């Protein structure tokens, strides 16, 4: 069901979209790894929405972000923010 | 709803999950074409998804 691939998508890809709810849209990007991460960031708008929560060293919000600006390739992003995660561990 | 929003990310990443066969189905965007892999129990499936999707990011 609906349901059952929306776990097997979270559960394995240990990624959640949690939208964030007030007055402006905002999108919470949250890994589920114990010390528990997430970064806020979305590709519609922007404002003074700027929240990193990592677990070393602001080096990864920083690299993260000028990856997207600088590849383009939403694909190095998501695969370095993981490899990024774990080195954190 | 925003369902279509997550199969849109992980889709945008190059995989094509489906449950018509508990198999997760892929694309190289860098050279190669279509990849296929079923899911198992296996030593570690967290490891294979980490693999698969390194090698998507190419």
């Amino acid at each position: 069901n609906d349901a059952a691939e929306v776990a097997l998508y979270e559960r394995l890809l240990q990624l959640r979209v949690l939208p964030g709810a007030s007055d402006v849209h905002d999108v919470r990007f949250v890994f589920g790894d114990d010390s528990r991460c997430w970064i806020e960031v979305a590709m519609h708008g922007d404002h003074v929405i700027g929240n990193s929560h990592p677990a070393l060293d602001p080096k990864s919000r920083a690299t993260l972000e000028h990856v997207l600006t600088v590849q383009g390739d939403l694909a190095a992003f998501l695969v370095v923010a993981r490899d990024m995660l774990l080195a954190s561990l | 709803n925003e369902n279509i929003l997550k199969l849109k990310l992980y889709r945008s990443l190059g995989v094509i999950l489906d449950l018509e066969n508990d198999q997760v189905l892929i694309n190289r965007k860098n050279d190669g074409n279509i990849d296929i892999l079923p899911l198992d129990n296996n030593l570690s499936d967290f490891y294979k998804t980490k693999y698969i999707w390194e090698r998507l990011g190419k």
